[PDB]
């Protein structure tokens, strides 16, 4: 855990207790609590087994999760609230594919910006653009959220911790059923693609990921694919990229110099298209799915601290510069290969 | 960048005012409003968002609101009523606005109108004047009505409203007549339709051109 | 003891022309803005023109791009603005005002506000010039003395435009005046009418005087009202 | 604001692509007053136009750079791309010139182009780049489809004197030598201009910065009435600098500055009544920055209504950060509670006074406490230094038998005054208690009460065995100053050199000396943000120490690439040379290489068998790379020392955590 505190932004605490051999049945078993200074709250008490005791090779896990995200940037979305319930189960067909279906029920209630939307006396939003009132919906809105997924992955890692050369394939179709604003059933899917191989001399590791999915335009606004911040997309902020259509691409080259460090230069390229969205924040709304896909590049440090992981990410946006932000830091454990 | 405020605001000695100022420009746009006195010339008070450092008695003040700038003065003084105005600087391009006006609150009261037939002098020269006043009618809100021939009149009369007074405060507005002397003779009987809210319903004048 | 004063205006027929000059009285135009702006009568301001000494930057704002000259020559510490082709909407008083940056350094030469400004000089266009006033003998026969409601009136009409007085009995009989301001009769003249209030006792048979004072033209009409 | 389209209007012929090939105000930049400035300042420069009115329009939510540009007419000679590119008299014959000649050939009939006279307002612009003129009216003639175009002009007078009035610092002889439109030559409008700038940059040079000109007349007798206003100071205001605050609003706590104005009043050094010497205002700039607490002050110069000379000069100032508080905990099987926190306010209650709490713990049974408090100077003082920090250190070294766990607890103040702003006197004292404990089950104590070590099956008496003693001392010492930033400090010079001796109790109880040099100092390197460090540590301690107060040499503060305590005796010297690469303002790069070695030790405690005689002999080598990241949220550092050279200890990567 890390705390920093005083003035400026506020509890910045990383605090985790992962349990990765809990009860001695190799089940993980982890609480992970995240904070930041743009309004971000994390929970997470993450359960799995990937083996139940004396079993045909059947998972069994559950993952309680709150997010209290915040994102000052939209107007609608200022504020979200969500607590997750997820559960997942499945069967192995082998040591290499692994079929399971996982559900989850979410509450969430999203927030718009106080002081920049005005609601008239006849209970409607109303937004002002060059002095006109425009009419909003979905302000404040509270609303359950059921699905389920039938997942298949196909894995052939060497090792899940610091892999260097395998396969790793992640297919989930999800469908499920929202209330609140435009009451109805959405659906979901994802492809997520990971493979390495030896690079260019000892501990230089090339590594490809590849991110795609797509999903249709009844899902929520809350619930659209985003693009950005160290996870999906370096060099740009968190949610700079939004819509129905995600398809995002990273190659890296890790170099183990040591048993403490690691030497990672990486170069990703994504962009989310067909958002269609009420809030007019997103001001890069493009059609044409594959056209003007941001590419970024930098270096990274993935350190093996002797108290456990962690890694430093510094990209550069380069190619088209939509953005004039330079460099670029991300603080977070294990890896995003 | 028409720069437009509200023209009419009436308040009170001792009220505080406001007075929005819209426009459009960059960030580097900066305002400065002057009480325009009525009879002699505009003084500056604000800058940007700062007062002029000699005249101020501490009263006027305001800020941008994005778009809208607004003037924040204290409890008025007697000498403040006047016209206040609205200005925004972009690249060699100085904008004025529309101007607003300052004036007292108070009640309304009844005129007594009347009407002054043209004397043989114009009446040789072929031209037709006829007036009516409106006096003691402080709160103005002006609206005036006319009608010759006991029907109807349009877009003859000329309108001269004096600004309120020094001690009764009230207004005068008065209209007079520019009609040629043969539709002078032709109608029948001379009235103007006067009303508004401070005087309540219509009031219905007449002469029959019988003015012996 | 900053102080603007404004000369060279006067009176001109459409199409006319005229030179309007502002002199300044302690400090030096080679460093201060001086700009022009005019206000049409019963109406709001409007910027005209500006010349930056110190940078020679000198263009009209809307209405002056090809018709009127800014000139500022240091050497009598003036301003000089030409006037001609003027068209109806030119009749207005012209004020010429300095422009201030708050920086002292006099390289930053941005007007943030006009402060000191000058007295105004009136220019009139309009044609049909140098006539008498024409005045109306408004003699209304009274038929309403009810008291302090007997409203008497001076008409004027078709007079050159001008500032015009109208008295009554010399101002004696004052309470209750409504002298009005002076509105263009229509096609090219002004006019303008007054009120007084007299109480009942008195009837009409009170003597009331009119006067009306036509300076430039140099008239004085002494005039009378009986019922 | 961002920027949606460039649409520039009015460049008809004046290349679109040639101007946004010089422009970088391309689509999606940003918005600031310093980047418009810059480029109205590039395409000035260039010479692709005369005059440019560029106005930003806002557009699309965006910014549209719309450029109304006057172009010149003597550039069209390069050829490769390039701006704008019957009539019968021009008539109205000048007097001092024959506006014929002249005319036909510089401007006219080849600018003037018989007609359009907007390159024939550049013709007088030109005459009076001559000044031969004062005013020109072209008046056209013009008849029956021709035109006479009469140019009335008005012709310069020769200036027959030049008067120069309010200099009052710079002597009119040299203003007069310094003038190039001498009494005599005619009368020169843009020769005027120019030396005008020129009388300016001559007052800039010779350090006054702040000084403007007013008037520059002639009246109609040819007299160069010449006007020069000084600018005085008659108050100078602190207030902070309102720069972008995202997401803060100028309430009155937010530009209230939480630093006293005592703090602010004793380090400006520009004075009223002197004409604003920008060296002054340099040195004041320098000691604010020397101050630590402040990121970027400018200055702002004001008129004061009425008075000409007088100048409201109000300075601008940054704060960056007064109060931090970071941490860092790890914890569960393995080691113990590994935490790290600070309570740094290095302006705690607004008075420059230094006060923190640090609290360190690691695996090695390390234990730490700081309460350090600080004030380099006293409120209304003649630069008096104060300040006492009290420490307790746990230390613990399972290497050594004798000294296993070590328990300290400290109290040292320190009060100094300063010689100046780079010398600084001081005298400090504190008191110690400290407790050694031996390895348990390593030493056998008999029955006598003594204690014996086993070596090759024998028994060696070994005392000082749990030993607990008082430990004062006092040091004068003296330290000289240079660098610029305390924080990151780029180049300057930094000594201290410190004299100890005390009196220490337990066994073998006397008094003891101590003596310290350290130097420190730093200089440009490669190129930019590449800045070259040196630093070396010298020390000599008197064998009546204790052992536990010997000098030590290892870890990340002295040597890097060997263990803490690698090297211990009572003569240490380490010297230290790095290279730190700024490559942003969050991110340093930095390639170290240190030596030293400590000699003399003669200690009881077998577990050092590395006693080394002969100072300067088997001086181990260490180098490497390391990481000093600025994270928003507090600085830290990274380190990886390569043991090189006699390679003593077998060991290879080293890991340093550290601020």
């Amino acid at each position: 855990g890390g705390v920093a505190y005083g003035s400026e932004t506020g509890f910045l605490g990383t605090l985790s207790l992962k349990d990765s051999n809990w009860r001695g049945k190799n089940q993980q078993f982890g609480f992970t609590f995240e904070k930041s200074n743009k309004n971000y709250t994390g929970f997470a008490l993450d359960f799995y087994d990937p083996w139940i005791k004396d079993t045909d090779r059947v998972s069994w896990g559950w993952g309680a999760y709150r997010t209290s995200y915040g994102d000052e940037d939209s107007i609608l979305f200022h504020e979200i609230d969500t607590i997750g319930f997820r559960t997942n189960i499945g069967k192995g067909l082998g040591k290499n594919f692994t079929l399971s279906l996982g559900t989850k029920v979410e509450y969430i209630k999203e927030k718009h910006e106080d002081g920049k939307l005005r609601q008239a006396n006849n209970g409607k939003w109303y937004y002002k653009e060059k002095n006109k009132w425009r009419e909003i919906e979905g302000v404040d809105d509270k609303y359950w959220l059921w699905s389920i997924y039938p997942y298949i992955s196909y894995d052939t890692r060497n090792n899940y911790l610091n892999p260097t050369s395998g396969f790793y394939g992640k297919f989930q179709v999800e469908a499920g059923h929202a209330g609140g604003y435009k009451s109805g059933n959405f659906g979901n899917a994802t492809l997520e693609l990971r493979t390495y191989h030896k690079g260019l001399f000892k501990n230089n590791i090339f590594a490809y990921k590849v991110v795609g999915g797509v999903a249709t335009n009844n899902t929520k606004e809350s619930q659209k694919f985003w693009v950005g911040g160290g996870n999906s997309l370096r060099g740009y902020d968190g949610g700079f990229f939004k819509g129905s259509q995600k398809l995002v691409a990273t190659i890296e080259n890790r170099t183990q110099l040591n048993d403490i460090i690691g030497l990672v230069v990486f170069a990703d390229a994504g962009r989310a298209w067909k958002q269609n969205g009420r809030d007019p924040s997103y001001t890069r709304d493009n059609s044409r799915f594959g056209h003007n896909i941001g590419t970024t590049a930098g270096v990274g440090i993935r350190l093996n601290t002797p108290i456990g992981p962690l890694r430093f990410d510094f990209g550069w946006p380069v190619g088209n510069k939509m953005d004039d932000d330079g460099m670029k830091f991300y603080f977070n454990m294990g890896q995003s290969f | 960048q028409m720069t437009q405020s509200p023209s009419s605001l009436s308040a009170s000695v001792g009220d505080r005012v406001t007075i929005t100022c819209r426009a459009s420009q960059s960030v580097s746009s900066a305002v400065a409003w002057y009480q325009q006195k009525p009879g002699k010339a505009p003084k500056l008070l604000i800058y940007s968002a700062s007062s002029l450092y000699s005249g101020v008695p501490s009263r006027f003040s305001g800020s941008r609101s994005g778009t809208d700038f607004t003037l924040t003065i204290s409890s008025l003084q007697p000498e403040d009523f006047a016209t206040y105005y609205c200005q925004q600087f972009s690249q060699r391009l100085v904008t004025f606005g529309q101007g607003t006006k300052v004036e007292i609150k108070r009640t309304v009261a009844a005129p007594s109108v009347f009407i002054f037939p043209p004397s043989d002098s114009q009446l040789k020269s072929g031209t037709a004047s006829v007036v009516c006043l409106l006096n003691n009618f402080y709160p103005r809100e002006a609206k005036v009505q006319w009608k010759v021939d006991n029907a109807l009149q349009s877009g003859n009369s000329q309108e001269s409203v004096t600004e309120q007074d020094s001690k009764d405060s009230t207004y005068s507005l008065s209209s007079t007549l520019t009609l040629s002397k043969a539709d002078y003779e032709k109608h029948k009987v001379y009235a103007c339709e006067v009303t508004h809210q401070g005087l309540s319903s219509p009031v219905t004048k007449s002469f029959n051109r019988g003015e012996c | 003891e900053v102080q603007l004063v404004e000369s060279g205006g006067g009176l001109v027929q459409p199409g006319g022309s005229l030179r309007l000059s502002c002199a300044a009285s302690g400090f030096n135009v080679y460093s201060s803005s001086i700009h022009w702006v005019r206000q049409a009568p019963g109406k709001g301001l409007e910027w005209v023109a500006s010349i930056y000494s110190y940078y020679g930057s000198t263009y009209y704002a809307d209405s002056v791009k090809g018709r009127f000259t800014i000139s500022a020559d240091t050497s009598k510490n003036t301003a000089y603005l030409q006037m001609n082709s003027l068209r109806a909407e030119d009749t207005a008083v012209y004020y010429c005002a300095r422009g201030y940056s708050s920086y002292w350094l006099k390289s930053h030469q941005w007007p943030y506000g006009f402060d000191y400004w000058g007295q105004g000089t009136l220019v009139t266009v309009s044609s049909a010039s140098t006539k008498g006033p024409s005045v109306f003998p408004l003699a209304p026969s009274s038929k309403s003395t009810s008291g302090g409601t007997a409203a008497l009136g001076c008409l004027v009409k078709d007079y050159f435009p001008e500032p015009v007085t109208v008295s009554w009995n010399s101002g004696a009989l004052t309470s209750g005046v409504h002298t009005f301001p002076a509105v263009l009769q229509s096609s090219g003249l002004y006019s303008l009418s007054s009120v007084v209030t007299v109480p009942s006792s008195s009837l009409g048979t009170q003597t009331y005087i009119c006067n009306v004072n036509h300076k430039p033209s140099n008239t004085k009409v002494d005039k009378k009202v009986e019922p | 604001l961002p920027i949606k389209s460039v649409e520039v209007v009015n460049n008809q012929q004046v290349p679109a692509s040639l101007i946004k090939n010089t422009l970088k105000l391309k689509e999606g930049a940003k918005f600031s007053t310093e980047a418009l400035l810059a480029d109205f300042n590039a395409l000035k420069e260039t010479g692709y136009f005369e005059d440019v009115i560029l106005q930003p329009v806002s557009y699309d939510g965006g910014v549209r750079i719309v450029v109304d540009v006057v172009e010149k007419e003597n550039v069209v000679d390069l050829l490769k791309e390039k701006g704008v590119a019957v009539l019968s008299s021009v008539k109205f014959t000048g007097n001092k010139r024959v506006t014929t000649s002249e005319l036909l050939d510089i401007t006219q009939l080849k600018a003037g182009e018989y007609f359009s006279r907007s390159r024939v307002e550049d013709a007088q612009r030109r005459l009076l780049a001559t000044g031969k003129f004062s005013e020109v009216r072209p008046d056209a003639q013009v008849a029956n489809g021709k035109m006479a175009l009469s140019f009335e002009v008005v012709e310069n007078p020769i200036v027959k004197s030049v008067i120069i009035t309010g200099n009052n610092t710079i002597p009119t002889s040299t203003i007069m030598s310094e003038l190039t439109t001498k009494p005599g030559s005619v009368q020169n409008y843009n020769n005027l201009r120019e030396d005008r700038d020129k009388i300016l940059g001559l007052y800039q040079a010779q350090g006054y910065t702040l000084v403007n000109i007013t008037d520059m007349s002639t009246d109609e007798n040819g007299t160069l009435h010449i006007s020069i206003v000084e600018g005085i100071v008659r108050r100078i205001e602190v207030k902070k600098m309102v720069t972008k605050q995202k997401g803060n609003r100028r309430t009155p706590n937010d530009d209230v500055l939480k630093t006293k104005d005592y703090v602010i009043d004793r380090e400006i050094e520009i004075q009223p009544g002197k004409i604003f010497n920008v060296k002054e205002y340099d040195a004041t700039v320098d000691n604010l920055m020397r101050l630590g607490i402040f990121k970027n002050v400018k200055y702002e110069a004001r008129s004061i209504p009425g008075d000409p000379e007088g100048i409201d000069l109000i300075l601008l100032i940054d704060e960056d950060r007064t109060a931090e508080l970071q941490g860092g905990v790890a914890y569960g099987s393995e080691t113990g509670f590994l935490g790290t926190l600070s309570l740094k306010d290095s302006n705690w209650r607004g008075k420059n006074q230094q006060f923190g709490f640090t609290f360190e713990k690691s695996n090695k049974n390390y234990t730490g406490f700081a309460l350090d408090f600080y004030d380099p100077w006293i409120k209304d003082t003649d630069r008096v230094s104060w300040g006492w920090g009290a420490y307790r250190t746990s230390y613990g070294d399972e290497d050594s038998i004798l000294f296993h766990e070590i328990d300290t607890i400290g109290f040292r103040t320190n009060i100094g005054k300063g010689l100046g702003k780079n010398f600084t006197l001081s005298l400090g004292t504190k008191v110690e208690y400290i407790k050694e404990k031996h390895e348990d089950g390593k030493l056998r104590q008999a029955n006598n009460g003594k204690w014996y070590y086993k070596e090759k099956n024998k028994w060696r008496e070994i005392e000082g065995v749990d030993d607990k003693y008082w430990l004062w001392s006092i040091y004068p010492y003296i330290s000289y100053d240079t660098r610029n930033n305390y924080l990151n400090p780029t180049s300057g010079f930094y000594g201290k050199f410190q004299v100890e001796a005390g009196h220490a109790g337990g066994y073998k109880s006397g008094n003891f000396g101590n003596a310290t040099l350290e130097l420190r100092t730093y200089h440009k390197g490669l190129f930019k943000n590449n800045i070259f460090a040196y630093k070396v540590v010298g020390g000599v301690a008197t064998n009546n120490t204790k052992e536990s107060q010997k000098f030590w040499v290892g870890g990340g503060n002295s040597l890097r690439g060997y263990d803490g305590g690698f090297f211990k005796g009572s003569q240490k010297l380490v010297a230290t040379i790095e290279n730190r690469t700024q490559l942003n303002d969050i991110i340093g790069l930095v390639v170290f290489a240190d030596a030293g070695r400590a000699w003399k030790q003669n200690g009881r405690d077998p577990s050092y068998t590395r006693d080394n005689s002969r100072f300067g002999h088997n001086i181990g080598t260490t180098a490497g790379v390391g990481i000093r990241l600025n994270t928003p949220i507090g600085p830290l550092r990274f380190d990886f020392g390569w043991p090189v050279g006699n390679k003593m200890d077998d060991d290879g990567m080293k890991f340093y955590f550290n601020m």
